[PDB]
């Protein structure tokens, strides 16, 4: 009576680890994406800010020269 | 005393005392009665079901949404909804707590005409207040200047205001919301091979609408992308399983806010008409409605929505004007936050509706002096 | 005799049942930060590469600027 019971319980047992170290190699996989993204978002981060000085001192020599020009 | 802001809204009531900074019972505004026979005795089950409680039994109702686009079109349902507001989730008596209300604009008459009849027959308030859902946004996002763009389930309106003096003709009013979008996603879903047309599941697509959608900047470019590539396919978990997976649906569902031709709308998209709007004021206030364009209302807040509008802005407008969009974290409750300011405001005691002023002047007096 | 291993199994069946939830639970936890991490890096990725268009535009407005000046 009890034999099914604990064939069942084992093979639920298999499924659960199973899927447990599905969980971990996607767990991992996402940690691994989402430190990549923020690696790359730092620099994207920390270059954007020269490229908008850049071009507020572009814009702002385009003003002097028209002044000038006027 | 203090006093109570309530807003009715279009598929979501949110309500709360004044003087707080969000609103304290936020819940859909969903009447819902069952549509089967039942076989227990003694269970003693209630007519109707109202707001949040209607939602978790869903399986058994069907969904009746009172306001339709800003309207009301069902009153016993709206009585049933604001007594559940006001005794079940707030727990307080109207007869001690002024009550201001919330409207759309470009509005029939007869709305507030009877929403004031109800409010101070039904429920007896010693006074109350209906503002336009813009201004109370602009309140909320410190501003005093600057062109309000307000879309939410129901309606999606612009509202031009600049140094404190709205522009009556040039606000814009179009139906176009999240409800039409949520239609489209319907009927789009059916290609892949997805139906949904209970209105139980009406509720399952607006999920799957709110958690995965996405606003893109470039429409051919992503369908060329998304035509080739299979990096933006993602999963959904149906309330009992079936795992789905949706493509290019992601961003086809909000490009109708800039393409109104796929469902068949004749007018053309938010993006012109903001400008339209702009264009339609003066020549010396434009400069401050560029640059304080404002964005309010749930269905602002899809990714890369203020992205896309300022590109296409600053493609419509000048070259030389300065496009900004401004774009709070708490878009979607911004009018309620504008509310709590205006109610809590000393200038403003002097402004309600009376009851014996009310009794005078009759069902009519909101168009008076008294707003 | 089995009583006892029935029990152990049972045991053990809730322990790695309680691992296996943690596991999810930890699971769209990262999945929910990477996919937050992509959609604002792919936003800023728009936001950069407009900048840097708008900054190459405008040093072609200043260059012409300096040109018709002088
Ligand atoms: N995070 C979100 N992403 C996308 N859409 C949303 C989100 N939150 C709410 N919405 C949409 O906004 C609508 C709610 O708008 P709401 O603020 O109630 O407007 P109103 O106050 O005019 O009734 C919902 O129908 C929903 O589809
Ligand atoms: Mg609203």
């Amino acid at each position: 009576s009890l034999q099914k019971k604990l064939k069942g319980t084992e093979d639920e047992l298999d499924k659960y680890s199973e899927a447990l170290k599905d969980a971990q190699e996607k767990l991992e996989l996402a940690e691994k994406k989402a430190t990549d993204a923020e690696a790359d978002v730092a620099s994207l981060n920390r270059r954007i800010q020269l490229v908008e000085e850049e071009l507020d001192r572009a814009q702002e020599r385009l003003a002097t020269a028209l002044q000038k020009l006027e | 005393t203090t006093a109570l802001v309530c807003d009715n809204g279009s598929g979501l009531v949110k309500a709360g005392f004044a003087g707080d900074d969000a609103p304290r019972a936020v819940f859909p505004s969903i009447v819902g009665r069952p549509r089967h026979q039942g076989v227990m005795v003694g269970m003693g089950q209630k007519d109707s079901y109202v707001g949040d409680e209607a939602q978790s039994k869903r399986g058994i109702l069907t969904l009746k949404y009172p306001i339709e686009h800003g309207i009301i079109t069902n009153w016993d349902d709206m009585e049933k909804i604001w007594h559940h507001t006001f005794y079940n989730e707030l727990r307080v008596a109207p007869e001690e707590h002024p009550t201001l209300l919330t409207e759309a604009p470009l509005n029939p008459k007869a709305n507030r005409e009877k929403m004031t009849q109800i409010m101070f027959e039904t429920f007896n308030v010693p006074a109350m207040y209906v503002a336009i859902q813009a201004v109370l946004s602009l309140y909320a996002s410190g501003r005093t200047t600057g062109i309000v763009l307000d879309s939410g389930d129901g309606v999606t309106h612009n509202v031009p205001i600049y140094e404190g003096y709205a522009l009556p003709h040039a606000i814009m009013r179009l139906d176009l919301a999240g409800r039409d979008l949520t239609d489209y996603l319907m009927k789009i879903l059916t290609e892949r091979g997805y139906s949904f047309v209970t209105t139980a599941e009406r509720e399952i697509v607006r999920d799957i609408k709110e958690k995965l959608c996405y606003v893109a900047l470039d429409f051919e470019n992503e369908m060329a992308t998304a035509a080739s590539s299979s990096s933006l396919e993602k999963s959904y978990e149906l309330p009992d399983g079936q795992v789905i997976t949706i493509g290019n649906e992601r961003f086809r569902c909000p490009e109708t806010l800039f393409q109104p031709s796929f469902i068949g709308m004749e007018s053309a998209g938010i993006h012109e008409t903001t400008y339209n709007s702009i264009m339609k004021c003066d020549i010396d206030i434009r400069k401050d409605l560029y640059a304080n364009n404002v964005l309010s209302g749930g269905t602002t807040m899809y990714p890369g929505i203020a992205d896309r509008m300022q590109k296409e802005i600053t493609a419509l407008a000048p070259s030389t004007m300065k496009i900004k969009i401004i774009a709070p974290p708490e878009r979607k409750y911004s009018v309620w936050i504008g509310g709590s300011i205006l109610a809590s405001l000393s200038t403003f005691q002097q402004m309600w509706i009376s009851k014996q002023e009310y009794d005078e002047a009759g069902p009519s007096i909101v168009h008076r002096k008294c707003f």
